[PDB]
């Protein structure tokens, strides 16, 4: 509502904003409920004891439980009434020793186990580093938990099989220069033309070998069958205009000791690239 | 004596193979994680006399019925053997930190324990309740470093699941 | 994982993935005084093998605490410990006293030797020891014939070898191995063909007829069938399981014959309609549409694709196809 | 299960063809009606205990012999009363399943197949369950086409019972 | 068979529960996609002959031993049965796309397909290459506009790709 | 049994492809988010005894006919085996979370578990509910939303690890069904 | 595959236990070592056609007798299968740097290899001379880094010692 630093922090509604362990009670409207609880059970005269869960306890609260605290305002009432205890009054941490029981404001009774410095209130643990704060007027003790005191009698209505089982979506990782190749194979071959063989990918270099004989994409082109009758003469040009250039002037790169030659013979099909081609450049003709 | 070294040497022996590159990689993780647990064990060494005294009072506080005549904590002599038997479990987790695995707990503290305790009529829940206390009074940036508390807690829950 | 392709392996995804990864070899003649963790692993490994992954509780494991201690200094683990554990009451209660003689005989072939009986003469050689000398020599003939020291070092645990080709067995014994060992999450109490009371290979282990191998974790992995004679002489009954022969004119008309095994037949889902039929739910005579689930068929090749659609559209699950 | 989605798949798979626009429109009409059906199912769920306690009391008012006569079939004892508020919650839950799915499928597979056989055997009267369903048709508080979708599956179960 | 709406109902009947308020809000999103799902099923079905034939054409370019004498697609009956199977898998993948659940896909196509190809000798590593070639012909046909309004369908093309990967691992 | 890295190797080996470029980035992400995975596997095996007992007890409290004469978990031999049937299932799920792949859970546990449970006569509806209770416990310890314990972690989000281990538990219910 | 993950899982499966603190300590070694061995696996996967063909004719530069009649490099098919079988081995080394162990080399390249290269009469010292040429061709600052070349060569002489 107003700023908490007005009237110092001596006001009771502004003190728990100052001692910033429970910030969820003012971020939600939970502080309206505990003011309405002590109306409803008349705790304003007699001393009592509260166990406020801290920030982090609200953050570790489960998504199958935090939904059920939103669709049921009665469930938010007794869970916050399950932290206000009227057994021992304004009890410090040294009076919470041994094993025993505690009476809540509304719910049926909750057992505590207090062993020295570790003190459990039943699915909760008092952090004792900041838990012995006592207010003099409207007098109670307040201790800090790390988990909500959730009794099992409330939460048989909740489960994870309602739909709070967490699932992540996985999406496909295709690249846009690859599925632009693959759309031309979806058309039929009378209208897709030379794009109907677009689905074949790059084989390894031994797959075009003489045991396996994988067919390249260029046999399906007409560029394999370029066998004309006509021929350039090459002697009618001016001398110096016919140019030729070898691949490498080396005996050992043109042909190794094995037959794996990239330039001479029938082993020129055994290249790791040159299996597919770019015939999505032209047309669907 | 389960360690990181002992697990890969015994698995290379089970297949009759030499130490491969998959085996020296596991010894590298023993080098990185060493500085975490070797100063937790240094912390447990010089401050064990007060940790077991704090943990020793935390089981007679929970189970106050042990001091009854006819129970396991009648006189001072049977009380002295309980602070002794919890000082042994704090020495065996000091061994598990410098080894690198659950070896010294699995041999000398856990194997054979649930038939010793059943025959000698000792409740295992009170050997539990002092182990779960020092797991709970440990806050990670004060008592040790941030990664030493992960290793120190990892053996206390291993001891708890063994007794329970 | 299922299949044969995609990993270049067939046996690990046939149910043998855990078994193809262990040695459990007990590398020292006695257990070292001071340490228990290495030898507790070997005792838990020879419990899982010799008892066939059965549950031994702590009140029953304490009944064999004596032998466990003789092994830790003064006994072998292959001999003299598996032999000692086979004479115990825990072994005898669930593997011998529950079944007939030929049922107990092939559970000892699996548990001690790691394989199956090949023919009738493997059964007959072991029943003759029991008839003349009793149970105490009956379990020694699995240890003290030639096969046991030949295939196992006398400080290793036994392992399954009835699928391998170096265990010189018939090829009908390969198919029989995958009736008695169904993956690593199974015992012979948890086997639907022997439920710690039956003879698992009764007609098939004697006559050496091969069975179709269904992988554990498949679609129709729950397929089981009964046994019944069919002839007039043995007073049999017709119409329970399909034949395994394909004899006549229907064998080669419509092409090569196959034998298809279907598993799950329910009353909801017969028609071409995506939903159950509402109304009477049963005809007069009150019988189901399929009185048994787990039906079998003998079909030609030209009738295989109409039958495949007739199975799956009516709720069935194809368990196995095998060419006759 | 009978659904506008699965009946389109089953009529194309029976003919052995691909999903044409005959089938893409039958599932388009399921998606148009789905907004009215999902508000009708969220409201019947959130007011289920009011509708369950009220509909059981509406049967004890019309047929008061069901809380009087001895025997196992009648709601005389506290055990036969608990097995009646369980039967109303079964009939109501199948209606909210049919609104979510989009057809009379979940109450075919789970409730009305075999229903006349379990009524005649355990000696239950179908007139008890009709009056329990006429109450929910008159007390769900829905309006418009939201109530048209809810009352279409309530009226479907009254036709099988009668 | 049962679709994605019937899938969560069957999971809730076996617990004996009404559906949650969170679960209705998750089925409103499945209706909110609605038209984008019907665009993918429209594009895949309308080009069904060209997807099967041009990805069979590209299979025999890379594995040309399948159509040699002694190969598994050499004869007219053995080639026509190969195109028939590639149209069967594309049919039940479009059935699984309109339903949002892969239940008709395995109960009516995939269960028993590995057992069939192992009794016949059909190479299962070559069937999965034909399945993976119809996949990227169809997930590239899914995310092109071509008379659809512009928007993000990247969550529904990860679902269509997951039905092609499911059919491919049930045969390999 | 395959881990996460050897899963993309058997996918590359099917097409004679080297692993590099596009696929190495999804595996370099596995190493970068790898400290979270060890920090989450530790959270499950630290509480592995209380998780199993609470799952079989909660299966019994909702369906108390299982401990009657005729129920499957009647005697002490049957209750101790049901407490051990679930302790193994939790063990194999924690292997698949450490590996990043569900192959060790399917090869060694789920292949054959269905016909295990139909020979013994184990009710599959009750065993699915016992797995479902373990699923809610595993997501609660990973995302630190446990109402009975508060584990210490570094700050961050681990929703992808919780949605991963939830998919392993749903394979258990789909197998034995 | 033999890896770091699959070793520590199988060791804790035969013992029948949960992943311990020493089994998580080994996967941390898989993190600190993955930077070097994924650099080598990416350098190899980009330039593999030039590394294979440079090593394929280092076989025939040492053993020119393989083109004699009856040998293994007679015709065009036999050298296509030879450059394939070298490219198979370099793919499996790329698979071993990715996984982190000798898994894919053992199950797919080494097991059964002695019985095939003797039945088909392929000289196993020539399936080695191509592997040994690549191990000495590597310049430790030029192609990869220092620790990336340690991992690259250690899988390269695992294959040499398995063929010898
Ligand atoms: C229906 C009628 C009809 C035609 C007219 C030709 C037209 C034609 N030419 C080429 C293909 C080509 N056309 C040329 C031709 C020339 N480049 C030059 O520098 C010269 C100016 C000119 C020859 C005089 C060349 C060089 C290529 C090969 C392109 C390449 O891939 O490098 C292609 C691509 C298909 C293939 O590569 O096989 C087509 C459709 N084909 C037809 O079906
Ligand atoms: C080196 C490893 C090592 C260990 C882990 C312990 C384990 C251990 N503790 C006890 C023994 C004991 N443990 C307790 C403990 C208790 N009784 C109580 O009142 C409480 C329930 C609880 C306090 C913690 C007692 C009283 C004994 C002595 C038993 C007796 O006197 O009868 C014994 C029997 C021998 C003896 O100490 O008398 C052993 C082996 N001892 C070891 O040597
Ligand atoms: C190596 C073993 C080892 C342990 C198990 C713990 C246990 C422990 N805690 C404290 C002592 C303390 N421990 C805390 C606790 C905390 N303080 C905070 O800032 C956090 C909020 C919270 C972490 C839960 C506090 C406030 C004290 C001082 C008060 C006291 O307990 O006496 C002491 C007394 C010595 C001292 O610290 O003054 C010991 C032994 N510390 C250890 O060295
Ligand atoms: C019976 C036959 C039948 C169909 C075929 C569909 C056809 C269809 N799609 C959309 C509507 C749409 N369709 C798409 C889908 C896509 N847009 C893209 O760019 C992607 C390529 C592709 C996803 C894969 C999107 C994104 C919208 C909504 C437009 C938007 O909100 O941006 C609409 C209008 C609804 C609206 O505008 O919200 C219609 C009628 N519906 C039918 O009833
Ligand atoms: C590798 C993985 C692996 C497993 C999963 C288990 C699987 C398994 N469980 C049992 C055996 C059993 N499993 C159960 C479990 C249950 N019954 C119920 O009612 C509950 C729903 C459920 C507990 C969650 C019970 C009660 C038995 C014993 C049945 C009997 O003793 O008759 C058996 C037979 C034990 C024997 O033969 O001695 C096997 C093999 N074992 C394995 O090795
Ligand atoms: C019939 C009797 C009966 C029971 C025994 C409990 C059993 C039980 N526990 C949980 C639910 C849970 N159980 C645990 C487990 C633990 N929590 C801790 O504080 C410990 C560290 C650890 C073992 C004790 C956790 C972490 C959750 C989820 C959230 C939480 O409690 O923090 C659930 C919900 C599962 C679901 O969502 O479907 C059930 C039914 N409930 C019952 O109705
Ligand atoms: C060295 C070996 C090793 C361990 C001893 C354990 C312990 C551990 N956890 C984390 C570190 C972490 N652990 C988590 C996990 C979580 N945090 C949450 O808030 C969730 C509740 C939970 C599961 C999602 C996150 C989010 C980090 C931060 C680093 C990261 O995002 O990778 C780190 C890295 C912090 C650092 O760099 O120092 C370590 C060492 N894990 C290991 O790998
Ligand atoms: C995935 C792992 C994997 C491998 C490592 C290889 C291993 C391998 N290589 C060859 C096969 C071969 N290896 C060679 C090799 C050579 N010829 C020479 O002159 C030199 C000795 C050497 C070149 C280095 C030849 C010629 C064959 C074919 C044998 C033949 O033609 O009969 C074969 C026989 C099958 C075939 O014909 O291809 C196999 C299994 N294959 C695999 O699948
Ligand atoms: C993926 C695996 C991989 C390897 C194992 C290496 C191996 C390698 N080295 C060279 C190529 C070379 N390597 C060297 C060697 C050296 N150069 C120096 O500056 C140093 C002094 C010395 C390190 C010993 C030289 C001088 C060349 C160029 C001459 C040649 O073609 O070999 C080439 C030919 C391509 C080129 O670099 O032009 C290859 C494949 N590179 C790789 O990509
Ligand atoms: C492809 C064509 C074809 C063949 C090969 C065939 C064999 C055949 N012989 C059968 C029975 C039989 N076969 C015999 C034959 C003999 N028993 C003897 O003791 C003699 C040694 C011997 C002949 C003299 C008898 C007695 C039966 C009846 C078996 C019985 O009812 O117990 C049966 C069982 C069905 C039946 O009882 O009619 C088949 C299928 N049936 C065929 O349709
Ligand atoms: C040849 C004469 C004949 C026999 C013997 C026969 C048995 C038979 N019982 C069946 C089902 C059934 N049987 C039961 C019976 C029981 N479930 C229980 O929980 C109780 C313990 C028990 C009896 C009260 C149930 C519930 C089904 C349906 C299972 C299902 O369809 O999912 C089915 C499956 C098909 C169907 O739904 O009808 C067959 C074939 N059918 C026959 O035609
Ligand atoms: C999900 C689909 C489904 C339906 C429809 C269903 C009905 C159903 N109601 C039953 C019993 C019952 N139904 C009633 C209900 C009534 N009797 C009265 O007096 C009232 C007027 C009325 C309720 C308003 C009673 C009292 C029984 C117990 C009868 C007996 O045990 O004999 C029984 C006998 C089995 C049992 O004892 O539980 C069935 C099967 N069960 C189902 O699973
Ligand atoms: C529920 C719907 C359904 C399925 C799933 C189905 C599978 C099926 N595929 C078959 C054959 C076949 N399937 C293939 C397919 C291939 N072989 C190759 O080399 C390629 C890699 C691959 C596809 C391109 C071939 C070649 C045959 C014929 C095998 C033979 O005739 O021997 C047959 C044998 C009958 C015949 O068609 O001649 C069946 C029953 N049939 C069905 O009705």
């Amino acid at each position: 509502a107003a700023k908490p630093y007005e009237s110092g922090y001596i006001a009771e509604d502004d003190f728990w904003r100052g001692r910033g362990i429970a910030a969820w009670v003012y971020a939600t409207g939970a502080n309206k409920v505990i003011a309405q609880i002590v109306k409803d059970f008349n705790l304003t005269d007699k001393k009592f004891m509260v166990f406020i869960p801290n920030d982090g306890a609200f953050a570790r609260l489960s998504p199958q439980l935090r939904k059920a605290m939103m669709e049921d305002s009665r469930l938010v009432y007794d869970m916050l009434a399950g932290h206000i205890f009227t057994s021992k009054g304004s009890a410090m941490l040294k009076d919470l020793q041994g094993a025993g029981y505690l009476q809540p404001a509304y719910g049926e009774a909750i057992g505590y186990v207090g062993t020295g410095r570790v003190i459990k209130i039943g699915n909760a643990q008092v952090i004792p580093e900041s838990s012995d704060i006592l207010r003099k007027n409207l007098g109670f003790s307040a201790h800090t938990l790390d988990t909500f005191i959730v009794p099992k009698a409330l939460t048989k209505k909740v489960s994870i099989e309602a739909g709070f089982s967490p699932v992540t979506p996985a999406k496909y990782v295709s690249t846009t220069k690859a599925d632009l190749r693959y759309v031309g194979a979806t058309k039929p071959a009378a209208v897709g033309g030379r794009r109907a063989m677009n689905l074949m990918k790059q084989q390894p270099f031994w797959m075009y070998g003489p045991p396996y004989n994988a067919v390249t994409q260029d046999e399906y082109e007409p560029i394999s069958a370029a066998a004309p009758k006509a021929f350039v003469d090459y002697q009618i040009f001016a001398p110096g205009t016919v140019k030729v250039s070898p691949d490498s002037v080396n005996a050992n790169e043109l042909n190794p000791v094995s037959g794996m030659s990239k330039y001479i013979g029938k082993t020129q099909k055994l290249v790791g690239d040159q299996g597919i081609s770019d015939r999505s450049d032209k047309l669907p003709m | 004596m389960k360690s990181v070294i002992t697990t890969v040497v015994s698995a290379a022996d089970a297949a009759g193979r030499f130490p491969s590159n998959s085996d020296l990689e596991s010894i590298q993780g023993n080098i990185q994680r060493s500085a975490a647990r070797l100063e937790a064990a240094e912390k447990l060494a010089g401050n064990h006399e007060a940790v077991v005294k704090e943990a020793g009072d935390a089981c007679f506080a929970k189970y106050a019925y042990l001091k009854n005549p006819g129970e396991a904590g009648e006189n001072q002599e049977k009380i002295n053997k309980c602070y002794r038997d919890v000082d042994h479990y704090m020495r065996l987790v000091n061994y598990c930190l410098v080894v690198g695995g659950t070896g010294p707990l699995d041999e000398w503290g856990i194997a054979g324990a649930r038939e010793v305790y059943r025959t000698l009529n000792l409740p295992t829940s009170a050997y539990v309740a002092s182990i779960a206390y020092t797991r709970d009074r440990l806050c990670v940036p004060r008592d040790m470093s941030a990664q030493a508390g992960v290793e120190f807690s990892a053996y206390l829950d291993y001891l708890i699941n063994a007794l329970s | 994982r299922l299949g044969t392709v995609s990993g270049n392996s067939s046996l690990d995804k046939l149910g043998l993935d855990k078994f193809l990864s262990e040695s459990n070899r007990a590398y020292t003649p006695r257990a070292q005084p001071g340490f228990s963790s290495e030898y507790e692993q070997i005792i838990s490994a020879t419990y899982k093998q010799l008892f066939g992954n059965a549950y031994i509780m702590d009140s029953e494991r304490a009944e064999m605490a004596k032998q466990e201690s003789m092994f830790r200094d003064g006994q072998l683990t292959l001999k003299d410990f598996c032999r000692a554990l086979a004479k115990t009451e825990q072994y005898k209660k669930r593997f011998f006293d529950s079944r007939p003689l030929y049922g107990a005989i092939e559970l000892n072939f699996k548990n001690i030797l790691g394989r199956t009986p090949d023919g009738l003469e493997h059964y007959r050689a072991k029943s003759a020891v029991y008839d003349t000398k009793g149970y105490e020599a009956f379990v020694d003939a699995f240890f003290d014939d030639g096969e046991y020291d030949e295939v196992y070092d006398d400080y290793t645990v036994p392992f399954y070898r009835g699928y391998k080709t170096e265990a010189n067995l018939s090829m009908a014994a390969f198919t029989h191995f995958f009736r008695m060992v169904r993956g690593s999450s199974t015992s012979d109490k948890a086997n639907p063909n022997s439920m710690q009371k039956d003879i698992p290979l009764n007609y098939y282990g004697i006559t050496k007829t091969p069975l179709a191998v269904i992988a554990p974790g498949a679609a129709g992995t729950a397929y089981t069938e009964s046994f019944a004679g069919t002839g007039s002489w043995q007073s049999g009954r017709a119409g329970l399981n399909a034949a395994r022969v394909a004899l006549g004119v229907p064998a080669t008309a419509n092409g090569k014959s196959f034998r298809v095994e279907v598993t799950g037949y329910t009353q909801p889902g017969f028609g071409i309609t995506a939903g159950t039929a509402v109304g009477k739910l049963y005809k007069a005579n009150k019988l189901s549409r399929y009185p048994r689930s787990n039906k079998s068929y003998v079909v030609g090749f030209d009738e295989l694709t109409p039958l495949y659609q007739r199975i799956t559209k009516n709720g069935g699950t194809i368990a196995s196809i095998t060419p006759l | 299960m009978k659904t506008p989605i699965t009946e389109a798949i089953a009529t194309a798979d029976n003919q052995g063809r691909f999903l044409s626009n005959t089938e893409l429109q039958a599932v388009n009409g399921r998606y148009q009606r789905a907004t009215a059906s999902l508000t009708a199912a969220k409201a019947l769920t959130g007011s289920a205990q009011r509708l369950i306690t009220g509909a059981a009391q509406a049967v004890y008012n019309k047929f008061p012999y069901t809380t009087q006569m001895p025997g196992p079939a009648y709601a005389s004892s506290a055990i036969g009363k608990a097995k009646c508020a369980r039967d109303i919650g079964y009939y109501l839950r199948m209606v909210t399943y049919c609104l979510v799915v989009g057809g009379t499928g979940p109450m075919d597979e789970y409730l009305v197949a075999g229903l006349e056989e379990i009524n005649r055997s355990f000696d239950l009267s179908p007139s008890w369950y009709i009056e329990a369903l006429q109450y929910i048709k008159n007390s769900h508080g829905l309006s418009g086409q939201v109530a048209n979708e809810a009352n279409a599956y309530i009226d479907y179960a009254i036709n099988t019972l009668s | 068979m049962l679709d994605a709406f019937a899938k969560v109902v069957a999971q809730a009947d076996a617990r004996g529960e009404f559906l949650s308020n969170t679960q209705i809000d998750a089925l409103s999103k499945m209706v909110k996609e609605g038209n984008q799902r019907l665009d993918i099923v429209n594009k895949v079905t309308s080009n069904a002959s060209a997807i099967v034939t041009n990805s069979a054409r590209a299979l025999f370019a890379e594995q040309p031993q399948l159509i040699q004498p002694g190969g598994n697609a050499y004869t007219s009956r053995r080639m026509a049965a190969c195109l028939r199977d590639m149209e069967i898998v594309l049919r039940y993948v479009s059935y699984a796309m309109i339903a949002g659940d892969s239940s008709v896909l395995d109960d009516r196509c995939l269960n028993g397909l590995r057992e069939t190809y192992q009794a016949l000798g059909t190479p299962g590593s070559s069937v999965a290459v034909a399945i993976q070639k119809m996949k990227d012909a169809s997930v590239a046909l899914a995310n092109d506009t071509t008379g659809t309004p512009i928007g993000d369908c990247s969550s529904l093309v990860a679902e269509l790709a997951g039905y092609f990967d499911r059919a491919a691992v049930s045969v390999v | 049994m395959l881990d996460a890295f050897s899963r993309v190797v058997v996918n590359s080996d099917a097409k004679a492809a080297y692993v590099g470029g596009s696929d190495l980035q999804a595996l370099k992400s596995f190493i970068a988010d790898g400290n979270k995975r060890l920090d989450a596997v530790n959270s499950i095996v630290s509480n592995a005894s209380c998780m199993v007992s609470d799952a079989v007890s909660g299966m019994i409290c909702e369906n108390p006919g299982l401990i009657s004469p005729g129920g499957n978990c009647y005697t002490n031999r049957r209750m101790a085996a049901c407490l051990r049937d679930g302790e193994i299932i939790l063990r194999y799920v924690s292997y698949a979370l450490l590996a990043g792949d569900a192959s060790v859970l399917e090869d060694r546990c789920l292949n054959g578990l269905k016909e295990t449970y139909i020979a013994l006569g184990v009710p599959t509806n009750s065993s699915i509910r016992a797995v479902s209770i373990m699923k809610a416990q595993a997501v609660a310890f990973i995302t630190n939303t446990a109402t009975e314990r508060k584990m210490s972690f570094a700050a961050g989000d681990c929703t992808s690890l919780a949605s991963e281990v939830a998919s392993y538990f749903d394979r258990v219910g789909a197998a034995i069904s």
